[PDB]
């Protein structure tokens, strides 16, 4: 699946169609990011820019003019055709073939923005501009309007209005379109794919980052080449360091092992996490754990739904933990008392849900403490989980555990679809699962 | 994961 | 293999062996880099630093003081230990385990760098700082420094002689010690695998990005988490472009796949170019070109010694081309004539060799037109290619031509040793391996 | 004369009326300005901020915070009060006295600014700032918006608007109150009595700067410490140079001597400029030039009224200096051809009239042209001028001459106000004053 | 007096011979600083770069190539002529004149520095520039090396060696010659003169900012344009306020006027503060204070010779404070317990001395606590003082009395030699020079 | 003066 | 690869 | 004056 032409024409309407009269919007590319000397990371478009064009070179921007209600035109600023560079670093756009390409009425070379943007925004009112996002941008931008604001004698104005459109662009961005609800769910398709994978090939003796290569592989066997995030494989202890990137130690038998990876595809981000037994076998304090997660993910599942919120669900979580906390005598005193105390604090320190798209934390106003009612077409994470410290004051068997269990799913009309329920999380089943591959 |  | 904490401690004490009394050496860690919004790309400790300490955290610091010519002491700036930080962003070394752990005589926080260094350079003649490396090692030096010159009434005096220490740091990462050498070596066999696996997977069909799947994987699963380079899959005319990276075309069966791809080993980087046919099998077209490269590789591989240079076997391989592409008609006119003429330069446009150590493209003055005589220890690559733009005024069958052939080899006292021999690289050698992986 | 305190009450109400509902308005002070090592420049405060306050120190910003039509407080950053910087710098308001001496809502410490600053723009949605000003206040403000940006689990937000006040407060600049008209009025006198003193000092032989020093003295016995832009004395072929203030010349009998200068009392500019014969006595060649000055003056005191512009006026100055031209043989041929063509060009080469106010050259939108209809209140000057250069294709008598003659003047209902008339213009009062004066 | 073109010439040369060989040593002009929207103050042209050429332009920058002991050449970058922006902002030098006119080997335009620098320190060994001085100057000074940095391919190398040329230069400034010492002389002649007009001038009811305006025309008299630092008018309780300016008060009869001002004259500056009774006569209690300021004067001028230091005599003047402020009963307690103590800070709380030059507070270095043996040719203040507040806990009749006296002297072979004793110190004198005054 |  |  |  992917993004249409026409998806892409429709956003930047959408855009245009929130903007004042005699106004004119700069969005600009991520810049390249060094890595090493004269080496270079696989270049990421940044998110919004992507958003308005599927575009992904660097040194662009797009301008997006708004005359009036039914009048308005668009600039992209790109890099020329360069017979030399790009028999080097790869072929580029250029101007001519740009417009049809993107979609844009007019292209102009990406060396000349200094000597054109001043010009664009000269007689306007106001300028959408996402001022500290990139040094560069801000540069050009601030150039741009001082040759205004000194030009009178040359009877050049500058807006005096200046805008950030990350706020509109962001609540866009927050709801869905079906072209966009198919990328994820093929998103949540190839990354489950990618955790069933990982349990299938997990051995104890193999190292952590030995996982990470088969999920990597099998992300880029779909078409997905980047994880949206750094894969992380925490086995034992290193399950209760919630961004545990190191990935380095053997696994052992009798630990779980949690990962926690999400695959890139066509710009929008998975997001899964799955704990399991690196043996395939759940110990008994492992699963009295386990089934606390499990069931705060289940409920979660089940209550997600328009009209509810992040917040109303994270309490319905809260109290499934401080039971099962109690039950175990992880946690000791009365069910409601601790809750009111946030006595899970210790074991669960962080949010059930996020948003979800075009960056795997993805941008969106949540609303006091989480609280804003969701409505169709919002995407977030379902991911509770339980880390109890190699040093926590409770029973022997539960210290160094870390389990966390994470599906994806999109706000419905009458509740929500999972769109990574294709890789198991239920106990008998994960076992199975892992039973079934080691007889090879 | 975990909100950063 | 790996490098030993005496070898760090050997090359801190060769930079202060080679530093004036009274002055310091400053050498600062790489920050981090965002690859979108909140997420990072995975961290790549700067090369320099690295050398040194072989400490892969951002915010730190590595201060060399030298007294005299037997006195001499280290401080350590690192990220101190904190609860919350680490159960998020992983583990940290911290001050206290540091000077054990890393070799150094004292380690304070980063945190309080700006109220530190100032002091420890106030009364000191030189400074040896990489100014503009990096822009907030800039703030940081230039702060200290600013105190130190206004501080006059409070007794503090400012070291008025600033030197650039890249030149000598550069110059001892050109030649390789025993134990990266032997680290270099185990790059080379992994990488080289990887390209065996990619030859071995070919299957006309599959997509250029699948081949650089199967290559991560085999990095991966010999501890190699990440390429030192991003890869490069070029199929048909794709081949031409040097710097291919986009990988996103179908390989198709008649073609010709160029793959460079380099595993980093330890901080080391592998660097390998392999270029073979889709399909398993050579046309005459394409081993016509094939041979003349492949020719180029060998006798530069038979020449590279103590006392020539990059300079001259490469003046051996311009021979061996021009007259390849005369006698297959590419080319025409008196071979003597065509070499004064540099013919070849539109068919090899880059150089046949780099340096190779931390960076892919590493450190080290290679002198006018990379004149300088090779000595043993040096780490260089050896690729030459020829590539055949599609619509280059030559006979049909060698348009949209692109091979490149490269191995990484270490000079030694009497030649050279070749660290990626164990990956075929001879036309029958090629189709025999790729025949034999078919019958599966 | 001077600005009460509550002319300055009504200059930010005015501002505010203007402002959108849940905004505010951040008005900074001018830096202070090294002249050399530890000395700095006496302190001139900026000028938009001195409209609001008459108050002269820097590091002081004025928020002005609307809640609404009829809701508005304001909160001033400045100096705390410190017995060690007093004693040494000069007094300071300091927090307590503010409030009652500015007539300000509230006072903060300017050293806690990033501490309260964001604080204020929490929650607004327009937020007023001269972006580009001065690189510390935006230092400062941007600080305090990504605060707010990146606040959100801490429930802040920031005004994603931004509007420059700049063409607002400039426009309220332009247009002067009885009490501004009452200063700018006594900066006329000032200014005049001092081109008088220079008239009846003037003797050949006296160095230009002499005359500076006469001037300056003036200014400084009524009450105006400074000079409200670098003095200009150029005698000889240096009146021919505009902005000539080196004033390092021995003044030759047989010359004529052109002298720009003005005070700033209460921080408001006086302007004048008054040629005349160092020996007291105007030569044949230099009252032909004089007179077409002189008459370009007279006329434009008689047109100047509400309804004309500054660029019709200029036309009827063309026609009165081409016509005198042609008359003495320095343009040659048809003067409405000569108009069309501009051949007065090469001898009046600036404008006829500027703003006047806080600054000598005011601010406020001239309009293309400076074709802006004039209305009463406005305050500029007029000043038509020739400049005959030493090498000038003219008659020989004429090389070399340079002569400017300017008053002040503010539009009144039925025309104008002349605030400099009392320094004498007409060549026959020039005379009879250095005469009498000579006497001496 | 002045300083001769041979002068400038052996002042580069002095600063050569210090240099290494391969090297170059950049000195940046003073930049223009805004005084209020489009207005400068007039141009100081910065101290060490006046040194070595008394040129007085902006954009200007003076290079000195060493090649080796006796091969050494000079480029100055300035700005080019042009005809429009000099008929405007007065004469400039230019290329073709500078050569001859400031004695240097060639001159490029100022507009072309980023093209030519790299190419003058390409190949050097080493560079001298004041890092951190001028931001403008850094940037060109950065870029250069840059470029030579990262063109190896273009055979370009950048010294790897950076020195502060500032310690060796103010170090050579330290030291007068016989030519400045004559114009500092003329300074100190001219700064007396004023000193004596404003004595002369003074009467009750006159405003502090009067005598500024008759100290300010008398330097102006004599050639000397501008103070060398903003004067300083403090009547009554402002004596109390060590660098008070504003000079706004009524001066009242019965109270002492306190008046520290200095001509700069040919860029070296004038320092002189004389603190006498408004009504012309000293009361007991004034006389009582002032006297022991002027032995603390006389002693100084008496013991200031080669061989001691400011440190020492400081000491004799401690004492000398002490004695007298416990005999009036303003300090109570053995004289070397309270000078034990530094039970006269709270009544002198700023240095006897400081270098002076071409700028006021001179530079060079001092020694801890100013402890540096003094030598022929070093120019310094003698300036004690006693500043009681309005409410310290001594005598009613001493609180609120602000007194200074300040000479300017040069260390001679066998002692000092006063610059500024033209003008009254001795109370019987400043009388006996007011009553005259008044007799008119 | 003249306009700048 | 070929340098960059 | 005074050191500053
Ligand atoms: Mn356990
Ligand atoms: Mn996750
Ligand atoms: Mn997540
Ligand atoms: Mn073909
Ligand atoms: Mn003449
Ligand atoms: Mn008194
Ligand atoms: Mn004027
Ligand atoms: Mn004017
Ligand atoms: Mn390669
Ligand atoms: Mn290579
Ligand atoms: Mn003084
Ligand atoms: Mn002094």
């Amino acid at each position: 699946s992917e993004i249409s032409r026409q998806e892409f024409q429709r956003r930047r309407q959408a855009l245009v169609e929130q903007m004042q009269p005699g106004s004119a919007a700069l969005i600009f590319a991520a810049p390249e990011v060094t890595r090493s000397a004269d080496s270079e990371y696989p270049y990421r478009q940044n998110s919004d820019f992507w958003y308005f064009t599927g575009f992904n070179e660097p040194e662009a921007v797009l301008v997006l003019i708004k005359s009036d209600d039914t009048h308005n035109h668009s600039v992209l600023f790109n890099r020329v055709r360069d017979l030399t560079a790009e028999i080097w670093f790869g072929r580029r756009l250029g101007q001519d073939a740009a417009p049809e390409k993107l979609g844009v009425d007019r292209a102009l070379a990406f060396s000349e923005i200094n000597q054109q943007l001043y010009q664009l925004l000269n007689g306007l009112d106001v300028v959408y501009h996402a001022q500290g996002e990139y040094a560069y941008a801000d540069v050009i931008v601030n150039s741009a309007l001082e040759k205004l604001r000194k030009g009178s004698r040359q009877n050049l104005t500058a807006p005096a209005t200046m805008i950030d459109w990350r706020p509109v662009v962001h609540e866009m961005r927050l709801f869905k379109s079906p072209e966009e609800i198919a990328v994820l769910r093929r998103a949540g398709e190839i990354t489950a794919m990618a955790h069933t994978r990982a349990m299938e090939k997990c051995r104890p003796g193999m190292f952590e980052y030995h996982l990470e290569g088969e999920i990597h592989h099998e992300f880029n066997r779909h078409g997905a080449r980047y994880p949206s995030y750094n894969t992380i494989v925490g086995s034992g202890e290193n399950g209760c360091i919630l961004h545990y990137t190191e990935n380095e130690c053997e696994m052992r038998d009798g630990d779980l092992v949690l990962i926690d990876a999400g695959c890139e595809y066509k710009g929008y981000a998975g997001d899964i996490t799955r704990t399991f037994p690196v043996n395939g076998k759940f110990t008994q304090a492992q699963r009295e754990i386990y089934d606390i997660v499990l069931e705060s993910l289940e409920t979660s599942l089940r209550l997600y739904r328009p009209g509810t919120s992040i917040l109303e669900v994270t309490g319905e979580v809260v109290r499934i933990m401080v039971s099962g906390l109690v039950k175990l005598g992880i946690l000791k005193g009365d069910v409601d008392e601790l809750i009111a105390q946030n006595a899970h604090r210790p074991f669960f320190m962080h949010g059930l849900s996020h948003w979800l798209g075009l960056d795997v934390h993805d941008v969106g106003v949540y609303g006091q403490d989480r609280s804003r009612i969701l409505e169709p077409g919002m995407v977030l994470t379902v991911e509770p989980g339980l880390y109890i410290a190699p040093d926590a004051e409770v029973p022997e068997q539960y210290r160094g555990i870390g389990i966390r269990i994470e599906d994806d799913i999109v706000i419905t009309e009458t509740g929500n679809e999972n769109l990574t329920a294709s890789v198991v999380k239920k106990p008998e089943e994960i076992e199975a699962l892992m039973v079934a591959a080691r007889k090879q | 994961x975990p909100p950063a």
